[PDB]
């Protein structure tokens, strides 16, 4: 099976330094780009770092640059320095292979907790929680500070589902394409700056919090995300 | 104008060099860029014809100097740059003749070694190194040239003179010519009459082109200025430089366009 | 005894010849004489898929009309993003002597085979990310000369052992063996409706087969040498065949006979491919003379040329939507024209 | 071998000979109609403007 | 001292 | 995003360029020959319904792919068009006479057909010992199949093995001459035949012939042949 396992996180004093690690199996690791995405205990996701296939390029988030560092033998590492209180988060290892028709972010690791004792494209959502019931149909929306249509005609929104207490999964990529293994109950749409995802004939397996993400340019800012909850 | 036989013959040879070499180098390098693949055999020819193209394109400075027949038409920076710019192309072309001869020798002397080592990037790296060595060979002239009186209008010119003349002799014409004749002797002794014809023509054109330049080079150290010898020598020296330049227009025809393959590719491509 | 069957074979062939003659009331050129020619249909190289190590032997368009899978003697099948010229996959083969490759209509699978006689099926959408062999369709006794997909499960192959076969890619078995050729079956093309296909062979005759029945319905003849290439007209009721005789022919199924032939006295090179443009008004043919020529499929004379190759063009696939025509070559460049 | 092979050959030839056919005039007629009916949708025989052409 | 010289030298 | 796809493309080009050097330095060879020829035993000598039996061997840091063609039909004029970029076509013949005429017809077919004009032919006259014994014992008389042999005589410049009797010298040199006649009949020089008699040395013989082919191609490329 395709598998990711990050490890090495733990308790750190403020100003400390540590190495996070990601391990992979079941897939051609050296041809995948590896991301890091993190989640504060009471907040939406935030992008951290990216290392491309063959280590051709690397990026970091504006609040992370230099203090952290990433490297990729089927494993990757995330250097950390001067660890802040705000660096407390659950860290997810994320794979992404890039080519025409590819499906980035198609697999997320289990995740490691680590605890410390304006030019960007930014995302927002007009909602934070929604009542839903099985057999019924539901909807969600997401909004952008910039139109996510690149000159090639693709709209680079990505929709992720975080079922409670476990790793996220890719629902829809580049704002229309349904990811493999996703139940056909889902659907989505995109209108430049505003985007929606829709569920027809809900089942309890779809309960959780939904994050939209822009991929037009780094940093890969996530939206605050919308909860869809039972009854 | 300026009807002196030496200078007018020099300007004839120079104009002929320009007129033949613009098309000669231009068409072959255009073919090498579009119709001809970037093989090792192509890499040496590309660099050689490029050096010859630089030789031809910069020649109008030599024509202008011949027409003015004295002084200098431009500023100090111009006189410091122009000789280096022209002669870098010249000496790079000569070193690339040497490199082609060495490679031709190698692909007949040790084919098994070539199959293991000979590739495009390696050859191109050698050619870059040759460009650099030629550039080193031509900064002496850059440092040493300066404007002075020498005439009713400020002429430009310059132990160093003998030093750089002899250094450029040994490393830019003697080593090239010795290596070339050795390689083209060996190839014929291995290969036969057609091989001999091409090898002898290739050595002969190089020697005819570049011997005058250097014999006058050393005679310039032999003969004092303001003497018949000095006057007559410097008069015919224009023709000597012109021959050394004409090497650049001959080279496309006597290396790349010898091949029925390359010449057929040219004859097909140059239509329209 | 046997002489009786020989005589009946000869006389039945004579019956077919007589019936075909009876149907010939007006050759195609007569009815098409009035329409204006396609004109100066000149074309220019827009892209060039540089990167193969050795000579190419196939270049097939995916159903998305944008990816092209090129297969080469270097032991590579490379999938080209033809708008940008990016290389999205390089698929190293087991046996480097490939002679044909195919792109499944869903884009899920890439088939490829050659002198190994095994028609490989490669899977592009693997969860592991890297391409891998999904099935290896062993069973022919001769080089797998050409193959195409009916659907993601069924593939039809034409081989050197005179047979064609309908495989099932899940079981790996030959669900049906087509036979009736008397030479190498060098070319194949499934019809637009996938209900039947044709395969041209070195007996210089082209045969139409229906995959639901398993036997040749119709046999077409008229070349003087081996048929190197074959292609259905977009209507699914006529097809072109091109041969090492330096001439290519248009056969109409309901007419059961050849209707027009494309040749000019100055071409002597053997054909290597045939392919229509979407309307069926342009017939494109590849040649050994390093050129590819554009034929007005109904005015029945040459109307354009594609050039610039150092060697023979191996294949001349046209995009599904018609926006471009590719040309694989033995000099390793896959020129894309529009 | 040869007796059965030839029997198969003649049976195959009979199966083909009994197939239906149309006058070549009809075939040419509707081939012509098909090619004209898609003269706009086919782009190669209408040299493509750079805005439409995705390879430009 | 000084002496004038053509380009090619 | 797309720039990551461009990087993917660069990575694929690096993979292809690492493969280019290997493809370029490794040498492709075909192995034609009659079924009764020694081609099978030659393949057994050399060391590291399928249609092809690629075998690989190395000499002096040059390695070769010898593509013994497997299950294919005898209409070679098609599957030969693949191999028209090998460095040499090894052809193996049983020099023991009769079917030698079929071997000569193969050689004509291999030498002259239109796609192979730039491919040298290395001709191993194999099974030499059996020819020698068959001649010495008089079990077959070559005149029965080649009338010229009744008039032909050994060359004045032959170099037989010490202890070799003139009969088998007559035979060998005759047969090699008969093949070389087909070789020379094209009169074009652009490809050359390398006959041998034959062990341990057949690998070295292929190496020597391939060295010569590579040298001549180098001369031809540089327009200096």
């Amino acid at each position: 099976d395709v598998q990711l396992v990050e490890s090495g996180g733990g308790l750190v004093q403020p100003g400390g330094s540590r190495k996070l690690s990601c391990s992979a199996s079941g897939f051609a690791f050296s041809s995948f780009g590896m991301h890091w995405v993190r989640q504060a205990p009471e907040k939406g996701l935030e992008w951290v770092a990216y290392i491309s296939s063959g280590s051709g390029t690397i990026y970091y988030a504006d609040t992370v640059k230099g203090r952290f560092t990433i490297s990729r033998k089927n494993t990757l590492f995330l250097q950390m320095t001067s660890l802040r209180s705000e660096d407390t988060a659950m860290y997810y290892c994320v794979r992404s292979i890039y080519y025409y028709g590819s499906s980035p972010f198609d697999f997320w690791g289990q995740g490691t907790t680590l605890t410390v004792s304006g030019s960007d494209i930014v995302m927002t959502q007009a909602t934070s929680s929604v009542p839903v019931t099985p057999g019924e149909s539901v909807s969600i929306s997401c909004r952008s500070s910039k139109s996510l249509l690149h000159s090639n005609g693709n709209t680079y929104l990505y929709w992720f589902l975080q079922r409670p207490g476990q790793s996220p999964q890719l629902l829809i990529y580049r704002m229309s394409n349904l990811a493999s293994g996703v139940p056909d109950r889902f659907s989505g749409s995109g209108s430049g700056t505003a985007f929606t995802l829709t569920i027809s004939r809900l089942e309890a397996e779809d309960v959780g919090v939904y994050y939209c993400m822009q991929h037009l340019e780094y940093p890969l800012t996530f939206g605050a995300g919308t909860k869809l909850e039972l009854k | 104008p300026w009807n002196e036989p030496p200078v007018i013959l020099s300007m004839v040879i120079l104009s002929l060099t320009f007129l033949l070499g613009l098309p000669g180098n231009g068409l072959v390098l255009w073919v090498a860029g579009l119709k001809m693949q970037r093989t090792v055999n192509t890499i040496w020819f590309l660099h050689l014809t490029l050096a010859d193209l630089l030789c031809c394109l910069s020649l109008p400075f030599s024509l202008a100097h011949l027409a003015l027949q004295g002084q200098w038409p431009y500023g100090r920076f111009l006189c410091k740059l122009i000789p280096s710019i022209i002669v870098l192309n010249m000496f790079a072309s000569v070193f690339l003749l040497t490199a082609i001869s060495l490679d031709r020798c190698l692909v007949v002397f040790k084919p098994i070694w070539c199959q293991n080592h000979r590739n495009v990037g390696m050859a191109c790296s050698i050619c870059g190194c040759i460009w650099v060595v030629a550039f080193v060979m031509c900064i002496p002239v850059f440092v040493y040239r300066e404007i002075f009186t020498t005439d009713n209008h400020n002429r430009c010119g310059y132990t160093p003179l003998v030093a750089i003349t002899i250094t450029r002799l040994v490393v830019g014409f003697l080593l090239p010519s010795v290596i070339m004749i050795a390689c083209y002797s060996f190839i014929v002794f291995r290969m036969q009459s057609k091989t001999f014809r091409v090898a002898v023509v290739v050595v002969a054109v190089f020697l005819v082109c570049w011997t005058p330049y250097h014999i006058f080079g050393v005679l310039s150290l032999l003969t004092d200025p303001e003497t018949p010898l000095g006057k007559t020598l410097m008069s015919w020296d224009h023709v000597c430089i012109a021959l050394a330049s004409a090497n650049s227009c001959f080279n496309p025809f006597l290396y790349a366009l010898l091949g029925k393959d390359f010449r057929k590719k040219a004859r097909q491509s140059i239509q329209g | 005894e046997l002489d009786q069957l020989r005589q009946e074979a000869e006389q039945l062939k004579n019956q077919i010849r007589d019936a075909r003659k009876a149907c010939a009331d007006a050759t195609l050129s007569q009815i098409t004489n009035n329409i204006d020619p396609v004109g100066r249909i000149q074309m220019r190289t827009r892209r060039t898929l540089r990167g193969h190590l050795a000579k190419i032997y196939a270049m097939h368009w995916g159903t998305d009309s944008r990816l092209l899978v090129s297969a080469s003697q270097d032991g590579k099948l490379i999938i080209w993003d033809s708008y940008t010229t990016n290389k999205v996959h390089a698929i190293p083969l087991r046996s480097s002597w490939v002679m044909t490759c195919a792109y499944a209509p869903s884009g899920n699978y890439v088939a490829c085979g050659g002198l190994d006689n095994i028609c490989s099926i490669y899977n592009l959408k693997t969860r592991e990310g890297n391409v891998r062999v999904s099935r290896e369709l062993a069973g022919h006794t001769g080089y797998l000369s050409c193959c195409r997909f009916l659907d993601d499960n069924q593939i039809v192959t034409s081989s050197g052992d005179t047979t064609c076969a309908l495989w099932d890619i899940e079981t790996g078995q030959q669900t049906t063996t087509f036979t009736g050729h008397t030479g190498d079956v060098m070319s194949l093309s499934l019809a637009p409706d996938t209900r039947l296909f044709v395969s041209g062979a070195c007996d210089a005759s082209a045969k139409l087969w229906d995959v639901r029945e398993g036997m040749c319905r119709q046999t077409f003849t008229g070349h003087e040498s081996d048929i190197n290439a074959i292609c259905f007209f977009p209507n699914g009721n006529a097809f072109a065949t091109g041969s090492d005789d330096a001439t290519c022919r248009l056969f109409d199924l309901r007419a059961d006979q050849e209707l027009m032939t494309y040749s000019h006295d100055n071409i002597i090179c053997g054909i290597t491919s045939v392919s229509f443009s979407k309307s069926g008004r342009l017939l494109l043919a590849g040649y050994d003379d390093f050129n590819c020529n554009v034929w007005d499929a109904l005015k029945a004379d040459r109307a354009g040329v594609l050039a610039g190759h150092d060697n023979r063009v191996s294949c001349l696939g046209v995009t599904d939507d018609g926006m471009a025509v590719a040309t694989g070559s033995w000099d390793s460049f896959l020129k894309i024209w529009n | 071998a040869s007796i059965a092979q030839a029997r198969k050959l003649v049976e195959q030839l009979k199966m083909e000979a009994n197939i239906d056919r149309i006058k070549v005039s009809k075939a040419a007629a509707d081939l012509m109609a098909y090619c004209e009916a898609h003269a706009k949708e086919d782009p190669l025989l209408t040299p493509v403007p750079a805005s439409e052409n995705p390879f430009r | 001292s000084f002496k004038p010289m053509p380009l090619x030298r | 995003e797309d720039k990551a796809a461009v990087e993917r493309s660069k990575m694929i080009e690096k993979q292809l360029q690492k493969d280019k050097q290997v493809y370029r330095r490794t040498l492709r060879l075909l192995l034609l020959g009659a079924d009764n020829s020694g081609k099978s035993t030659i393949v057994k000598q050399m060391r590291i319904t399928s249609g092809i039996f690629e075998t690989k061997f190395q000499v002096d840091k040059v390695n070769f792919h010898m593509f013994d063609v497997g299950a294919q039909r005898d209409e070679r004029r098609k599957w030969i068009q693949c191999f028209n970029d090998v460095t040499a076509i090894i052809f193996v013949v049983d020099s023991s006479d009769n079917r030698l005429q079929e071997a000569l017809n193969d050689f004509k077919s291999i030498w002259n057909n239109r796609w192979l004009r730039t491919i040298s032919v290395i001709l191993f006259l194999n099974k030499q010992d059996l020819l020698a014994e068959k001649v010495l014992a008089g079990k077959s008389k070559i005149e029965d199949y080649f009338p010229e042999f009744a008039r032909y005589t050994t060359p004045e410049d032959a170099t037989p093995e010490p202890g070799e009797d003139p009969r088998v010298t007559r035979a060998k040199y005759f047969i090699r001459k008969e093949f070389v006649d087909i070789s020379t009949a094209s009169g074009d020089g652009r490809h050359i035949c390398y006959p041998h008699f034959t062990d341990t040395e057949n690998a070295r013989r292929i190496f020597n012939d391939c060295k010569d082919i590579i040298l001549q191609m180098n001369l031809r490329e540089y327009n200096l042949v």
